């Protein structure tokens, strides 16, 4: 990974300092800024470096089977319970659990989440033995959680538990010092990956990168660079190729 | 979802095939003889070689 | 009579297999620990269940 | 170790001592974070079943469609997907104590399934044709006023008269002024010894700030605040400024 | 033979020429009957692996309960009734192309299972111990709005990002008006020889009528209309009245 | 054997005779009792494959979870219980005609499984790794407005254009006023002979009553009315009174 | 046995005798307790199938997931757990009559599975590729009003015309005033011997009371009332006092 902006350097120093503590960590920012990158950096420098890093997104979780993913189930608990399954809390036993897009969780299921965090013990669906696990919680959000709380769309206890230490990542629109390093890194990486000689962007094309108000941020930048490399026919990338996408 | 239903489905089922005739290995001779005596009592067509 | 006869034959086969397994295991154990039967203790070799298995 | 300093808590403890010779169901009521489960565990410990299982079950988390399967178990061919027999929580807690947390949140349809088992103690499995008799003592805890729910037609009256043989009401921490400082000291000691930080006690300003706050999360909120203060302390005494998590 | 006589279609053809020799999964999106199958088979034909199998699959025709058994394979004795070992479709298209039609019908668990293999490139049989490495080029086609699917919470976002590296969006036939006339004359001949009916071409009024209809089935609807016109006619020219009832 | 006196049915008969040499799928639409089955069987008889099987499937009676096994078959060992290979209804109807009756009662999930077989005729069995090609003509019948279902989000827009190559609409009996009397006599000769009665015609008032009645069950209701009139008849004619109590 | 005295009830018996030679389906309608099953069994007894099976089926107690497996049967290997071939109720009732009781309780989707088997009698078993033809007479009984149910939209129109070839409606007991006293005496004679009582008849006031009560349960309610009167009787006559429940 590449970090050059002063804000990114400050965030890196903060991540270095907070890796020792085991308190839950919340990260917020716009889409495609690198929240998962920061979470993985925290996990790597933490005392649980060799432990599993279980990352999951709650947006793709169906409403009516959330418990089956929260606790897991044993064999034959219900129709379709072919074999035993482990919930994400049991998967990350000793490791770190990373919940992405926590702000879109339904109100009813939220009350069912922190209840397992504070107690620390749960029963598998169809299981008659009690399971005790220890997990470090990292959470990611895209919107403002405080405004959601003021609208009654979020639990304040869950915010207090998750918001022990919270981090804000500046979007790429205000990190213009990373545009050229990220573009060059992606260019070299994808040029090696697809095995075709592309040296670097022309001077004319460089100003287009700054002039572009990136809305998809790093994800959009990476996709654009990869597509430009795929269609590239020379070692120098001109502004004409980039202008087709933007 | 989670529910209890009766239905017609096509599934791949697992294969358990053991615990059959495994408890006779760990029994000593005396306990084995007692088990054989019970089996003789419960089965008309089983007989033991007699000395009388 | 058919059910009882089948059960009787199954039990006889089970007993025969048990005896054969015991004999094989004993023979293997005696072949592995052979300096003990000639010179007593202090010549025991260390062994676990995995070796015989 | 638990803290019972207020006269009301001592009276509750004396009532538990007196009822330690009974096997009646118990109903516990209060706010959230006041210590209902602590009182339930104390009742279990002081009783004659202290060496027997204590099964704590949150009836507000079990899915509605598999409620009977969890509570009563099933047999091999009960439904599609059942492969072997499995016991329930009533049979698991046989000879011991069953604690039902948040009984008020149980839906009005689910309250009908528990009617016969509480009194008779006998039931059938799902797919079983033999009656099972168990000896289980029922402790139930709720935060909502059951009487109002019954009066407004939300909680069944049969279940209310089955459960509420003995009722215990736990006053909130807001009305237990004498029971704040000892709990704060206990939490401070525990967190100092656990997190391996350095702290010995609070300052007078900190004591007044703790005593003036209207704790609405009760002992839960107090414990969380003390834990955060310990995590954000490096000296020896916690001042008023550090304990700014309150208002 | 196919018809590509529109500037957007010619640009798409140039993109196909540029991309056909790459080694990245391709996603083909468009309306109904635009030519996604044509584009997929043209990508495979103009490729260095054009002599290799082109396994076309419909993800809605595979039951869930045996899904991972069909896609990866199973060993003998993996489940009850497994007579003999069998390979999966991933091994069947080893060294060739795997085309997945209507990728939007996949379930979340199937999406995760496919994502694992697309990322790592290696998998295991259902009851296997060794690990299998494959060299499959993955093409997937769909007509849904994938962005709305991921926003609603039906398609995994990471899977879409993995597949959606290259997007080929075929424009609707209503935006390809200069391509309508060469297509119709292409079909009119093909059916004329097929059904032995004698017909030469369309009159000016019929040609004017063709360009004005907002086709909803795109090329397939035009093919159906031309087939009906050929079947229900005997003269050498198709006029306005013959197509008026159809339109 | 049938009655086609009305000109609106004579035009349909001409259209049926016009598509004898074709093999494209046909979609038949109408009300209840208008004669979709008769039209389908007449189309099959007048074609070049009249000596081949005519497989009629009520798609609403196929269970949801075994839909793929019925329409495609399977190899042995495909699942727990596949002790022998089987052929689906597409392989059984090879070389002939497959008639999907009441296709409008098909679930949205089961409509996506027929998208590739109808187009190309190539498919895999459940557990088979070799493609199977069949030559089957497809006739489908429905009593619902298929366009309204397509525009109402109940019927897929790809399956409609795959099936609806040639569409035949049968007008109700209220518009075929020239068939009511030729049919009424027809069924009469069918029933008075079956039950050995002595009725030979209708009076001049019963014919007017038959003409005036707005038949809502169409030809099936006409059959029922004529059968009831014959069963409870006495004499050589059926007067107005013998059926005025009904219609 | 049964009692038919009212003039409007003798016409039903004459109609039943009129349709002895017929084999068309019969639809029976009336209120609760008017004797629909009595009429159905009388129709079966007077027909040419009187020595053939009479399969009485409650279509409200068949699970919807296995419905198709109960009426049609299945072949070996159709699904997981199908270890042998099994027939259905249509083949079990072959040569006799099938009596669907409470046909109006079927769901809309469950009514579409009976369309092609009521008319032609041909069907395929689950997992069977050979067609089966049966000879079964369909009797159906319902206590609702099928015409207005079809008008509302809760009953399929194409099934009503299949079932309702001959419709029989039974008037309520409050309109069969000539049947109240004979039925009362018949039930009194039936119950005075089972319980070995000494009652022989009613009084004038009791008979006057019996004629004014608007029987809501019809013959079943009358039978229950007479049984209650017999059980708690002391003298040889039942007085108006013993029938106080009818006031
Ligand atoms: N400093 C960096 N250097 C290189 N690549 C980076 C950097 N930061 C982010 N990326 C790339 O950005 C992409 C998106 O990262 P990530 O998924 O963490 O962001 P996000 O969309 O904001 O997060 P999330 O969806 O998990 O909330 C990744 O492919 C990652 O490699
Ligand atoms: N350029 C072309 N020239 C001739 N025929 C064409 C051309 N493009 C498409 N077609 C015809 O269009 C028909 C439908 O196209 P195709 O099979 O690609 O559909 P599709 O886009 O995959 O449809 P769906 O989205 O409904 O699954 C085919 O029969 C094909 O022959
Ligand atoms: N022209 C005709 N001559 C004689 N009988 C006819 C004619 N048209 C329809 N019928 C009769 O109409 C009756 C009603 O069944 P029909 O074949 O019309 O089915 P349908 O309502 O069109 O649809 P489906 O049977 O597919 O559900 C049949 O018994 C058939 O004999
Ligand atoms: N004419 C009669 N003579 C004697 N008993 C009669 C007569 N009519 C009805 N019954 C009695 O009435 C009782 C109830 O009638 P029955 O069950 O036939 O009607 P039903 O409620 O319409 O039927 P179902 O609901 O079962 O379709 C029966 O026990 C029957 O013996
Ligand atoms: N008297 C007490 N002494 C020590 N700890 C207490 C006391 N009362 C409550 N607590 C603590 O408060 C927490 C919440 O109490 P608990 O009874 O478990 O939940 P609730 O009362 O909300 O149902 C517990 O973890 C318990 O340790
Ligand atoms: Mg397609």
């Amino acid at each position: 990974y590449v970090f050059e902006s002063p804000k990114m350097k400050e965030i890196l120093e903060k991540i270095k300092k907070i890796s020792c503590a085991e308190c839950p960590v919340l990260i917020t920012g716009e889409s495609g800024v690198g929240k998962e990158v920061v979470a993985r950096l925290i996990h790597k420098l933490s005392d649980r470096s060799k432990e599993p890093f279980v990352a999951l997104n709650v947006a793709s979780i169906p409403r009516d089977i959330f418990e089956a993913e929260l606790f897991g189930y044993e064999k034959g608990a219900f129709t379709g319970a072919v074999s035993s399954k482990e919930g994400f809390f049991e998967l990350a036993d000793g490791g770190t659990l990373f919940l992405d897009e926590i702000g879109e969780l339904s109100l009813e299921a939220q009350a069912k989440l922190l209840r397992v965090i504070e107690s620390g013990k749960f029963y598998r669906l169809g299981g008659r033995k009690e399971i005790e696990v220890n997990v470090r919680i990292l959470a990611a959000t895209n919107r403002n959680i405080k405004e959601l709380v003021k609208e009654g769309k979020f639990r304040e206890d869950l915010y207090y538990r998750l918001g022990v230490i919270e981090i804000e990542i500046p979007p790429l629109r205000e990190r213009k010092e990373d545009i050229i390093p990220l573009a060059n890194h992606f260019l070299k990486k994808f040029s090696r990956k697809y095995a075709k000689e592309v040296e670097g962007f022309t001077k004319s094309a460089q100003e287009l990168l700054l002039s572009y108000p990136w809305y998809g941020n790093v994800r959009e930048l990476k996709n654009v660079i990869e597509r430009a490399v795929l269609f590239s026919e020379g070692k120098f990338i001109d502004r004409g190729e980039l202008s087709c996408l933007v | 979802k989670q529910g209890l239903q009766l239905r017609l489905s096509q599934q791949l089922a697992m294969t358990p095939q053991l615990q059959q005739a495994i408890r006779l290995l760990q029994l000593s001779t005396l306990e084995l003889q007692q088990e054989l005596q019970q089996a003789l009592e419960s089965n008309p067509l089983l007989e033991q070689i007699d000395t009388h | 009579i058919r059910s009882n006869l089948q059960d009787a034959k199954w039990l006889i086969k089970s007993l025969e297999s048990r005896n054969d397994t015991l004999l094989r295991v004993s023979r293997c154990i005696v072949e592995q620990q052979q300096a003990f039967f000639e010179q007593g203790e202090e010549y025991m070799k260390p062994m676990v269940l995995a070796d015989i298995a």
